[PDB]
RNA sequence: UCCUAAGGGAAGGGGUAACCCCGGCAGAUAGCGCGAUCACGCGCAUCCCCGAAAGGGAAUCGGGUUAAGAUUUCCCGAGCC
RNA sequence: ACGGCCUGCCAACCCUGGAAACGGUUCAGCCGGAGGUAGGGUCCAGUGGCCGGAAGAGCACACGUCGCGCGGUGUCCGGUGCGCCCCCGGCGGCCCAUGAAAAUCCGGAGGACCGAGUACCGUUCACGCCCGGUCGUACUCAUAACCGCAUCAGGUCUCCAA
RNA sequence: ACAGUCGACUC
RNA sequence: CCGACUUUGUGAAAUGAAUUUUACUUAUUCCGUGGGUCGGAAGCGGGGCAUGCCCCUCCUUUUGGCUCCAAGGCCCGGUCUUACCGGGCCGAUCC
């Protein structure tokens, strides 16, 4: 056979990231003295479009703890946040939409947003368009927190784990149907080379497992086990199960 | 310390002492003014700059640049150029038009050098 | 004076700009200095075995310095100094043709040297360093000088000791005689450092050093064991 | 010519039997800079070079002229950086 | 080209003033007690008007001189438009797409440190002096100068456009 | 709300 | 994918005559900064219903403003010696 797409997207040669417009990470502060032990106050600046990313980003402009200067910071907006707003950072800061807290400090029920998951790697959870992280309960004999994500798992993350309080802008998104290969296009030019995806049963066996024939067809089971080898590991990995998902199944 | 990055301190250095010199003889100037001024052209194309245009056409060498020419024309010929324009003809030497200050007179040159 | 008058800044966590005070602490040292740095203190932390605990147990400052008076009246010759001692006997073999010298008495020191020394029991003091690198060079003089009987210390400082014969390091020094003017002051001496080392090798060869922990660590030892007790 | 984009080459370092391969890995980083020397003080961030005769761009217009050059390259005038 | 003066579009901005009996305005929008209509001002564009550059230039005629002569006259006045090209202004729309970076330049915050008035410290002003280097530059750009073994109905990116 | 001048075009 | 050996040290109990459990930080591995405040003990307030001796605090919540290169205080030390320069500390808790 030869290289088979799945095989050829991790060489980088087409399938890099689109990323000339973007506009740098989108990710908390660097954590440190005065936001460990305190509140600092940062304004809201603007609601800048994201290209490739469906959340708004809030161009953020703190006052440098230390140094004289500003630090123009770069947040993934929480549904609420407008400009001239006072975002504040730290444990000291009030349960406001829009301010970041410690998990020490989020009431047990209260949603949040890019929930950090080492202290001070700014940033990982809940953070897509209108995505939220609910604090199910704490535990402060270990200091650690629980949270529901979005995908309806349950992670302990420390206590001292920042969180933007709210939900990330832009929800409701992928409610809207793009009724156009047209706008699939430019959904995926400024994502990524991965669309035109062409069915592999439409293929020759020498580039795809389910290929050839004279008729489409699979041929084999169209689950494939976790150890098998790239390039063999297409179709539906690990499933398991498969059809219609009904009843608890579907939770 | 006040600051929590350590930057690399400054220490001195000296000049070169050689005890022995690397080049001794000194070198002769080799774009010298008879290479750099070859010879005047003296197509009828030139001839008419000549008495229109108060210029004289040298072919120079290759390697020349606009200060030394005009140097070189001061030098020999014990004149002045008020300016010099250059471009390489497409058979592969140099050729300059050096124009004289309207003091010196380009038919009084081309005479006492003899190209017309 | 009516003018001049007192503004406070209030530096706290959103005051003003904190001043240029010391963050010595914190400051990111080139890798050499940060490699010796944990070096000595990857050396606290393990459990070093007795013959290398052996040292951290060096003379008290009070005897070194009265041992070092003697090694400085004792000194190795000169470079200024041997050009003229073997200048001047040039006569003395030219005309008189007759040599007049006497034994001339001071320390010695090499390691392969004080080894042979020690090993013929020709040495009446031994003078180890701490701190020779690599230590495997001065493990085993401790011992030696044990099992063959002979008084030994380890002081502090290869270069202190190299100063005494003017090299940049001696690692090792042993007396082998000394001058009839001074025995008594000597045996005064002798007797307090076999009484140091000479006396308890039987029982610092089992006791294991290190394992001392770090601030914060023990800082954790008492409070976790004090809410257990 | 200068600047950068997609992107390329690279000093220290890591790999490689070697050719070669990796550039953010963070290393007293390649460059130090700025006032100052009649010297010294201050800062050192995210830190090299290459990469467009269609992207960014210090400044020029008119009238003449040669067999062949120029619209603005020469000539007369008038400017500009 | 360039320099000075004048005008000042469509937007934006300032001052007086206080709007319902609602008004102002667009092809469309839209705007107004967060201050409209109104009166009066500022600024901005300009490839706009006048003057300098500049008629001496260029063209067109008319002559008369042998030989880049010389002489003369003119180089005016309005009106138009769903008109074509280039540009600009400002609205409106589309986006699960929001549509490049840097050099260079300008502006601002703060005010360490500085000086005279028989004289000394500045001055981003006016005028004045000097210098401006290296390489390309002819020609074709196509049913004959490029590629297709050719002076091949093929192919090859553009600007002007009665 | 009338008079003077002008007006390239469309129905 | 998995087991064993290896880098691989430190010490504790429970079962067996080695097994699963645990705790340490220093090897290691991941993460973060322009290596910018760590650990302990102080002290400033506030809860007091054994005046305990323990807890909760670190002089920014505020309206799209600005915040740097310290004012100030005492003590040294030179200087006209009858008028002016260099510094020790505190402000900025100590280890
Ligand atoms: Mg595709
Ligand atoms: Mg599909
Ligand atoms: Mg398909
Ligand atoms: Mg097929
Ligand atoms: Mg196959
Ligand atoms: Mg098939
Ligand atoms: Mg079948
Ligand atoms: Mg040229
Ligand atoms: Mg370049
Ligand atoms: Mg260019
Ligand atoms: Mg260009
Ligand atoms: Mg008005
Ligand atoms: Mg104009
Ligand atoms: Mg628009
Ligand atoms: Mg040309
Ligand atoms: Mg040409
Ligand atoms: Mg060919």
């Amino acid at each position: 056979g030869r290289v088979i797409r799945a095989q050829r997207k991790g060489a980088g040669s087409v399938f890099k990231s689109h990323t000339h417009h973007r506009k740098g990470p989108a990710r908390f502060r660097s954590l440190d003295f005065g936001e460990r032990n305190g509140y600092l106050k940062g304004v809201v600046t603007d609601v800048i479009h994201d290209p490739g990313r469906g959340a708004p980003l809030a161009k953020v402009t703190f006052r440098h703890p230390f140094r004289y200067k500003h630090q123009k910071e770069l947040f993934v907006a929480a549904e609420g946040m407008y400009t001239g707003q006072f975002v504040y950072c730290g444990r000291r800061a009030t349960l406001s939409v829009g301010n970041v807290l410690p998990l020490r400090s989020v009431p047990e029920g209260g949603v949040i947003c890019n929930v950090e998951h080492h202290v001070g790697d700014r940033g990982v959870f809940a953070r897509a368009s209108g995505d939220y992280a609910i604090v199910i309960s704490h535990n402060p004999d270990n200091g650690t927190s629980r949270i529901k994500l979005p995908s309806g798992a349950k992670k302990i993350v420390p206590s001292s784990c920042r969180a933007m309080i709210g939900q990330v802008a832009g929800g409701g998104r992928t409610e809207k149907p793009m009724l156009k290969a047209g706008n699939a296009y430019h959904k995926y030019r400024v994502k990524r080379n991965s669309w035109p995806k062409v069915r592999g049963v439409a293929m020759n066996p020498v580039e795809h497992p389910h290929g050839g024939g004279n008729h489409q067809h699979i041929g084999h089971a169209s689950t494939v086990r976790r150890d098998a080898p790239p390039g063999q590991k297409v179709g539906l990995i690990a499933a398991r199960r498969t059809g219609r998902l009904r009843g608890q199944a579907a939770a | 310390r006040t600051s929590v990055t350590f930057h690399r301190p400054k220490t001195l250095s000296k000049a070169r002492d050689p005890k022995y010199p690397r080049i001794s003889t000194p070198g002769r100037n080799k774009l010298d003014q008879y290479q750099i001024l070859k010879y005047p052209l003296t197509t009828e194309s030139a001839m008419k700059k000549i008495e229109d245009n108060n210029t004289l056409v040298f072919i120079v060498d290759l390697k020349a640049d606009k200060k030394k020419i005009k140097a070189a024309v001061k030098k020999m010929y014990d004149i002045q150029a008020k300016k010099v324009n250059t471009l390489i003809r497409p058979d592969g030497k140099k050729k300059a038009y050096v124009k004289l200050t309207p003091d010196y007179d380009a038919l009084d040159v081309a005479n006492k050098i003899g190209i017309i | 004076n009516p003018l001049f008058e007192k503004r406070p800044k209030q530096f706290g966590i959103g005051g003003a700009l904190p001043p240029k005070k010391d963050l010595h602490r914190f400051v990111k040292w080139p890798k050499v200095v940060r490699i010796q740095r944990q070096r000595r203190i990857l050396k606290q932390r393990l459990k070093v075995p007795p013959a290398l605990h052996q040292f951290t147990r060096t003379l008290d400052k009070n005897l070194a310095t009265n041992l070092f008076k003697m090694l400085l009246k004792y000194r190795p010759e000169d470079k200024a100094a041997k050009k003229e001692r073997l200048l001047k006997r040039a006569q003395a073999e030219a005309e008189g043709k007759t040599v007049e010298a006497k034994k001339p008495i001071v320390v010695k020191y090499g390691l392969n040297h004080v080894t042979y020394l020690i090993e013929q029991s020709k040495a009446q003091l031994v003078v180890i360093a701490h701190d020779v690198d690599p230590i495997e060079l001065v493990v085993w003089l401790p011992a030696l000088c044990r099992k063959m009987e002979v008084p030994y210390c380890i002081v502090k400082g290869k270069s202190r000791l190299g100063s005494i014969v003017h090299k940049k390091t001696a690692s090792v020094l042993c007396l082998t005689t000394v001058k009839n003017e001074d025995k008594l002051e000597f045996s005064k001496i002798l007797e307090a450092i076999k009484a140091n080392f000479n006396d308890k090798f039987d029982e610092v060869r089992k006791k294991w050093g290190g394992g001392v922990m770090g601030s914060k660590s023990q800082a954790k030892t008492k409070a976790r064991e004090r809410l257990i007790a």
